[PDB]
RNA sequence: AGCC
C-alpha cells in the first residue's frame, strides 16, 4: 500500500497546527492483519492555509504581461476593472476553466510535491531543480495579485477577480499541468517558452507550435512497415521506401520556422531546426513531442459572433466551371441510390415505421432547446429531446408529419464545439422532428458503409494497427499518397445548392422502386428535411441585438452530418482525380473518406520522381480551386496524416493533447466522478508520450474524492474504497492493470457496496406518477402492436424509467445519494451479510488451483507504437501485436439477428445474458415486450436454437466484464503461440463453460504479472473433475457492476 | 527429465478423458512427478548391489 | 441428502468427491424431465 | 419492478418437483 | 431546489 503512505503523509502538511488529529479507521473480515476504511481529520484552524506558504517559493521578478500580441481587445491580459468596468457586466465564460477544483487547491498540489522531494539524490535532484526554476515564475506572478477565492461552486465572482488579470486563473491552471510533466532537459527548454509566452498571447500560440507536424511526417523514409490484409488483419512486411521531398516543402518549412520566430519562440525552433539534418526516425519522437506539448496552452474561448465570423462571411460566385458540378451530383445521386435499393425493393420492417424507430431511440439525439416544461404540478427546465415529446404529445401538438421552417420567420439555435489549435465548428440546434424523419434512413445508410472498402466504417475497431494501418499497404516507390486538408469545408460552395439537390434526385428514383404506401411516405418525409434545410437562417446573439444570418450550407449536429458528408467526400475527390488523369496516367488503388480528412493512392507508371510530386500538388489545389474549394493540397511518398494520427516511417504517433486541469463546457458531473476523469485522462496521456507524475495525480484525487459534513470534520477514503472493483471505482494500483482482488476481507467489501448500487430519486418518481408520462407511454403501447396486453404495457412503462437518466437532475439525485449513504459506512466499520455472485466470487474458486514456475521469452516480434511506457514494450516484443479482432458485439447469434430484423429496441449484452438461461416459456414473456410477434418469438423457442446460443453469449459478455476488447488489453495477441508454452491446462471436455474461462483467466494472470515486475511465468492447472461442476453452475448467475462514468472508460476518443 | 507438466498435457489428450463422466482412465495420473521418476531408479539399482 | 453410505459422503477424496457430484446432477435433470411434462 | 426479476430461474422450478434419486 |  502506496496511496496510504501519501494519505497520512499529506493531512501532517496541510494541517500545520497542533489542534489537528486523524483517527484512521480499521475493519476486518472476521469478528475479532486489518485493512483501514478512511481517515478522519478534525481540524480547526484552517483560515489562510495557502496564502501563508506560498511566500516562501515567491522569489524572483514576476510576469510582466505585454498587452499588444492580440488583435482582440478582450483577449489580452488586462485588469479586469480595466476590461469589465461595471459588475453589471462581467461574462465569466471566456476563462472559466470549468472544473471542480480550484486554483487554490492546485498550489497545495505542488508545494505538498516540492517538500517530499526537497533533500534527494543526485538523479532526481534535477528533476527538483528543473520543477523549481518553473514554480518560482507561477508564485511570483499570483502572489503579486493574491490568490482567488472561488465560489461554492467553484467558479469566480466579480468581487475577488477585480484588481487581478482576468486569465489569472486560467493559466495558472494549464501551466501546473506542464510543470509537472518535465522530466528531461529537453521538456525543461519547452515547458519555459510555453509558461512565459503564453500570459500574453492567448489566441496564436497554440497554431504556430502545431503547425509543422503535417510536413514532418513526409521526410522520414520507411524501414519496414506494418500493412493490413483486405480484410482487416494485421500483416508484417519490410519493404524500404525512399521519402521524395520537391524544393517547394523546404521554402514552406523554412516559412513555418520564421513565424515561430516573430512570436518570441527561440528554442522550440531550435529543435525543429537540428533534427532536419539527419530526418530519422530515431529522433522523431522529439518532433511529436513539440506537437503534443502545444495543446496544453489552454482552450481559446471567445464571444459567439467573434468566433462564427469567418466560418458564415464566404464569396460565393458564378464563375466556376458548371460541366464539373453535373458530375458532382451525379455521383452523389447515384450513391444514395446505391445505398437504399435492398432496403427498398425488399420492403424491410426499419423503414415502414420511421415514426416509431426514431421515438423509441431518441436517447441517442442531441440535447435540443431549454424550453419549459410543466409535469403535473412541477415546472422544469430541459433541453433533453425526448422529453419535448411528453410534452406535445400531452397539448395536442405531435405532429411529425409537418416539418417546421428554418427561415427567417425561425432561425436555428447555434452551440459551439473547440479544440486547441484549431478552429471552432458550429452546432445546430434542430427541433425534434428533424431526428425522426431522419433516423431509420440514415440508419439504413451505415450499414452499407459497415461493408464498403472507401467510407471509414468499415476500419472502425478497438485497436488502432488494423483501423488506419490500410495506408501503408499500397506503398512503393511508384506510388504516391494525396491526403488533403480542406480549410473549410462547412461553408464551401459545393455544399449548399449540388449536395442538398443530389440527395433530392436520388430520393426520386426511390420513389419509383417500390410498392407499399409507407415506404413512399418515410422516402419523401426524408426528402422534406432537405428543401427546408436549403434556405436556412441562423441565429447568434451578441450584445442587446440578435442577428439573423442567411447560411444554406451544411454544419454538424444534424442526424446524418457523418454519413452524408462522407458521400460528398467521394464524390467530389472522384471529380478531381478525372480532371488530374489529363496530365498524368496513374491507376487509383484506394480512397478512403472520413468526414472531411481522407486520403488517395494513385500507382504511377515510372518511378516517382522529384517533378511529379511538385507538378501533381500544383494539379489538385488548382482543379480544386476551380470548383471554389480553396485546400492545402499535400502529397507525399512514405507517410500522411489520417485523422489525428500520424503515420511517420512505419510508426505510428498519436496526439496527447487531453487538458486535465482544464475544461471547455462545464460537465454536470459530481467530484467524484470528476476524479475519475482526471485519471482516466491520465492514462491516456501517459500512453500517448506526455507523462505527468503519478504523485501529483494521486494527491489530485485526495483533494476531490473526500467529502465532509461539517466545516471542522474531514473524511479521506483510503486505497481500498476506491481501488476495489465496485460501483465506487476510481483509480488501479498499477496503472494500465485492472486487478480482480481475491482476499477474505477484499470480497467483504465489494458485497458491502451491493446494497447502496440502486438508489431512487424523488424527481424522476414524480415524473412517472404524472399524466404526460402515461399518456407518452399509452401513444407507445398504440403504435408497437396492434394489440393491448399487460405484459408489454409495464415492460414499455419501465423501458422509459431508465430513459429518464440521462436527464441531468435525475442523474445527480441517485449520485449524490450514492456519496451521502456510502459515509455512514466508512465511519461505522461493521456491515451486512449477503450473498450474490460476482467476478470475484468466481476467480475465489479458480486461484487456488493454479501453480507457476518461472520461464523465459526471446524477443520475436517488433514494435510499432514507440511511444508506449516500457513494461508495456516488453510485452509486445515477446508475444505479438494483435492480428485479428474478435468481435463482442454478439450480432452473429441468432437471436440478436432477431431482435434487430423484427424491432427497433436494442438490449444490452447484460440483458441478453440474463434472459437466455431461463426456461423455454421465459424466453417467450420477454421476446413479446421487445415487440417482437407472437408468431416469431414462438418460432425462435420451439426451435430449440436457443441451446445453441447460450456460448455465443456468454462469449462476448466475459470478454465484456474482463474487458479484453477495451482497455490497455487490446495491444496484445491472445491467440499467439507463444502464450500457449506458458499456459499448461490439461483438457476435460463435455463442460465448455469452465473450460473456456481457465484459458482467458490464464491468460490474464501471465500478461498481470509480466506488467508488475518483467518477467514471465508458466502456469499449470490440473483442475478436478468435482470441481468443474461446482463451477459450472455460477457461470449463468454471475452479475456485473455497472457504472455510468465507467462506460466512457472503454474507448479513447 | 521430461517436464511433469509436458507430459501429463500430452499423456490428457490421447486418453481423452470427460469431465462429466466418471472412469478408470483419470487415475493413470496420479502420483506420476519427477521426484518418484528419480525414487525408483535408485531403489532398483540399489537394492541389487546390497 | 443423497441416502448412498455414510462413509462415503464424508470422505475426502477425488473418488468420491465426483461421484457425489454425479448423483447431485442426475436429480436435478430427472426433476427437470418431471417439471417439463406437468407444464 | 423490471420483468428480469419476477420469472423465476430453472433452479427454482426444480425444486416443486421433488423426488430422491436412491 | 433545478441545463446557471
Amino acid at each position: 500500500g502506496k496511496y496510504n503512505l501519501i494519505l497520512s503523509e499529506y493531512l501532517s502538511f496541510i494541517y500545520n497546527s497542533q489542534s489537528a488529529v486523524q483517527i484512521p479507521i480499521y475493519y476486518s473480515s472476521n469478528s475479532e492483519n486489518a485493512t483501514l476504511l478512511s481517515i478522519l481529520s478534525y481540524s480547526y484552524d484552517k483560515y489562510n492555509a495557502v496564502e501563508r506558504k506560498l511566500v516562501k517559493y515567491a522569489k524572483g521578478k514576476p510576469l510582466e504581461a505585454d498587452l499588444t500580441v492580440n488583435e482582440l481587445d478582450y483577449e489580452n491580459n488586462k485588469i479586469t476593472s480595466e476590461l469589465f468596468p461595471t459588475a453589471e457586466e462581467y461574462t465569466d465564460l471566456l476563462m472559466d476553466p470549468a472544473i471542480l477544483t480550484s486554483l487554490s487547491s492546485n498550489l497545495n498540489a505542488v508545494m505538498f510535491w516540492l517538500e517530499k522531494h526537497e533533500n534527494d539524490v543526485a538523479e532526481k535532484l534535477k528533476i527538483y531543480k528543473r520543477r523549481l526554476d518553473l514554480f518560482t515564475i507561477v508564485a511570483s506572478t499570483v502572489n503579486k495579485y493574491g490568490v482567488p477565492r472561488h465560489n461554492a461552486k467553484y467558479r469566480y465572482e466579480y468581487e475577488v477577480m477585480k484588481d487581478k488579470p482576468y486569465y489569472l486563473v486560467t493559466w495558472a491552471n494549464s501551466s501546473i499541468e506542464m510543470l509537472m510533466s518535465v522530466f528531461s532537459h529537453e521538456d525543461y527548454l519547452i515547458a519555459r517558452e510555453l509558461i512565459v509566452l503564453s500570459y500574453s498571447n492567448r489566441s496564436t500560440l497554440a497554431k504556430l507550435v502545431s503547425s509543422p507536424m503535417s510536413i514532418l511526417v513526409a521526410l522520414v523514409d520507411i524501414n519496414g512497415t506494418f500493412i493490413t490484409n483486405e480484410e482487416l488483419e494485421l500483416e508484417f512486411s519490410n519493404k524500404y521506401v525512399r521519402a521524395i521531398v520537391p524544393d517547394q516543402t523546404f521554402d514552406e518549412l523554412k516559412q513555418m520556422l520564421d513565424n515561430m520566430r516573430k512570436a518570441g519562440l527561440t528554442d522550440i525552433p531550435k529543435m525543429i531546426q537540428d533534427w532536419l539534418v539527419d530526418c530519422s526516425i530515431e529522433k522523431f519522437p522529439l518532433m511529436a513531442k513539440i506537437y503534443s506539448w502545444s495543446f496544453h496552452v489552454g482552450f481559446r474561448k471567445q464571444k459567439m459572433l467573434d468566433a462564427a465570423l469567418d466560418q458564415l462571411k464566404t464569396e460565393y460566385t458564378e464563375d466556376v466551371d458548371d460541366e464539373m458540378y453535373r458530375e458532382y451530383t451525379m455521383l452523389i445521386r447515384d450513391e444514395v441510390v446505391k445505398m437504399l435499393e435492398e432496403p427498398v425493393k425488399h420492403d424491410d420492417h426499419l423503414l415502414q415505421d420511421s415514426e416509431l424507430a426514431g421515438l423509441l431511440s431518441m436517447s441517442s439525439a442531441s440535447n435540443g432547446e431549454s424550453r419549459q416544461l410543466k409535469f403535473g404540478r412541477k415546472t422544469i427546465f430541459s433541453t433533453k429531446k425526448n422529453m419535448h415529446v411528453m410534452d406535445d404529445m400531452a397539448n395536442g401538438r405531435y405532429t411529425p408529419g409537418i416539418i417546421p421552417p428554418v427561415n427567417v420567420d425561425k432561425p436555428i439555435p447555434l452551440g459551439r464545439r473547440d479544440v486547441p489549435g484549431r478552429r471552432t465548428r458550429i452546432i445546430f440546434i434542430l427541433p425534434y422532428e428533424y431526428f425522426i424523419a431522419q433516423h431509420a434512413v440514415v440508419e439504413k445508410m451505415l450499414i452499407y458503409a459497415k461493408h464498403t472498402r472507401e467510407y471509414a466504417e468499415f476500419y472502425s475497431q478497438s485497436n488502432q494497427l488494423l483501423s488506419y494501418g490500410d495506408v501503408t499497404r499500397f506503398l512503393s516507390n511508384n506510388s504516391m499518397v494525396l491526403y488533403t486538408d480542406v480549410s473549410q469545408w462547412d461553408s464551401s460552395q459545393h455544399n449548399t445548392q449540388p449536395f442538398r439537390k443530389g440527395i433530392i434526385m436520388g430520393l426520386d428514383m426511390l420513389a419509383n422502386m417500390t410498392n407499399d404506401a409507407r415506404v413512399i411516405q418515410t422516402l419523401n418525409l426524408y426528402k422534406q428535411t432537405q428543401i427546408n434545410l436549403m434556405d436556412s437562417y441562423v441565429q447568434i446573439p451578441d450584445g442587446n441585438v440578435i442577428k439573423k444570418i442567411q447560411y444554406g450550407a451544411v454544419a454538424s449536429g444534424e442526424k446524418q452530418t457523418k454519413a452524408a458528408n462522407s458521400i460528398a467526400n467521394l464524390a467530389l475527390i472522384k471529380t478531381v482525380l478525372s480532371r488530374i488523369s489529363n496530365k498524368y496516367s496513374f491507376a487509383t488503388k484506394i480512397i478512403r473518406v472520413d468526414g472531411d480528412d481522407n486520403y488517395a493512392v494513385l500507382q504511377f507508371n515510372t518511378e516517382v520522381t522529384k517533378q511529379m510530386v511538385q507538378d501533381v500538388s500544383n494539379d489538385v489545389r488548382e482543379t480544386y480551386a476551380r470548383m471554389n474549394t480553396k485546400v492545402k493540397a499535400l502529397v507525399s511518398t512514405v507517410g500522411i496524416e489520417i485523422a489525428k494520427r500520424y503515420i511517420a516511417g512505419g510508426k505510428i504517433f498519436f496526439r496527447a493533447g487531453i487538458n486535465l486541469l482544464n475544461n471547455e463546457k462545464k460537465g454536470q458531473s459530481t467530484q467524484w466522478d470528476q476524479a475519475a476523469v482526471l485519471y482516466s485522462n491520465y492514462i491516456v496521456n501517459r500512453l500517448r508520450g506526455f507523462e505527468t507524475d503519478r504523485e501529483f495525480i494521486l494527491t489530485k484525487i485526495m483533494q476531490m474524492t473526500s467529502v465532509a459534513i461539517t466545516g471542522s470534520l474531514r473524511l479521506f477514503p483510503s486505497e481500498r474504497v476506491l481501488t476495489t472493483n465496485s460501483t465506487f471505482k476510481v483509480f488501479d494500483s498499477e496503472d494500465f492493470i485492472i486487478e480482480y482482488g481475491t482476499t477474505d476481507d477484499e470480497v467483504y467489501i465489494q458485497r458491502a457496496f451491493m446494497s447502496l448500487s440502486s438508489q431512487k430519486s424523488g424527481i424522476a418518481d414524480e415524473i412517472a406518477a404524472s399524466s404526460t408520462f402515461k399518456n407518452y407511454v399509452s401513444r407507445l403501447s398504440e403504435q408497437l402492436l396492434f394489440s393491448k396486453n399487460n405484459i408489454v404495457s409495464r415492460g414499455i412503462a419501465l423501458t422509459e424509467k431508465a430513459k429518464l437518466n440521462s436527464y441531468a437532475p435525475i442523474s445527480l439525485e441517485k449520485r449524490r445519494a450514492q456519496i451521502s449513504a456510502l459515509l455512514t459506512m466508512l465511519q461505522k466499520p461493521v456491515t451486512f451479510k449477503s450473498s450474490k455472485i460476482t467476478i470475484n466470487d468466481i476467480l475465489r474458486d479458480i486461484k487456488p488451483f493454479f501453480t507457476v514456475n518461472e520461464a523465459h521469452l526471446p524477443i520475436q516480434y517488433q514494435k510499432f507504437m514507440p511511444t508506449l511506457p516500457d513494461n508495456v514494450q516488453y510485452i509486445i516484443q515477446c508475444i505479438g501485436s494483435r492480428t485479428y479482432q474478435i468481435e463482442d458485439d454478439g450480432s452473429k447469434s441468432a437471436i440478436s439477428r432477431l431482435i434487430s430484423k423484427y424491432s427497433v429496441y436494442k438490449p444490452s449484452i447484460e440483458e441478453l445474458y440474463k434472459v437466455i438461461s431461463l426456461h423455454e416459456n421465459e424466453i417467450q414473456l420477454y421476446l413479446i415486450s421487445l415487440g417482437i410477434p407472437k408468431i416469431d418469438a414462438d418460432t425462435y423457442v420451439g426451435s430449440k436454437i436457443y441451446s445453441q446460443d447460450k456460448y455465443r453469449i456468454l462469449e462476448s459478455y466475459v470478454y465484456n466484464l474482463l474487458s479484453i476488447n477495451y482497455g490497455c488489453y487490446q495491444l496484445f495477441d491472445f491467440n499467439s503461440p507463444d502464450l500457449e508454452k506458458l499456459i499448461r491446462i490439461p483438457f476435460k471436455g463435455k463442460i465448455p463453460a469452465v473450460t473456456f474461462i481457465l484459458h482467458l483467466y490464464a491468460k490474464l494472470e501471465v500478461i498481470n504479472h509480466a506488467i508488475k515486475n518483467g518477467s514471465w511465468i508458466s502456469l499449470f492447472c490440473n483442475y478436478p473433475k468435482s470441481e468443474m461442476i461446482k463451477l459450472w453452475k455460477k457461470m449463468w448467475n454471475i452479475t456485473s457492476l455497472r457504472s455510468p462514468y465507467t462506460n466512457a472508460n472503454f474507448f479513447q476518443d | 527429465l521430461v517436464s511433469t507438466e509436458a507430459q501429463i498435457q500430452k499423456m490428457s489428450q490421447d486418453l481423452q478423458l470427460e469431465a462429466l463422466t466418471i472412469q478408470s482412465e483419470t487415475q493413470f495420473l496420479t502420483g506420476i512427478n519427477s521426484q518418484a521418476a528419480n525414487d525408483c531408479f535408485k531403489t532398483l539399482i540399489a537394492a541389487m548391489l546390497s | 441428502e443423497i441416502k448412498i453410505a455414510d462413509e462415503v459422503k464424508k470422505s475426502n477424496k477425488e473418488e468420491s468427491k465426483q461421484l457425489l457430484e454425479v448423483l447431485k446432477t442426475k436429480e436435478e435433470h430427472q426433476k427437470e424431465v418431471q417439471y417439463e411434462i406437468l407444464q
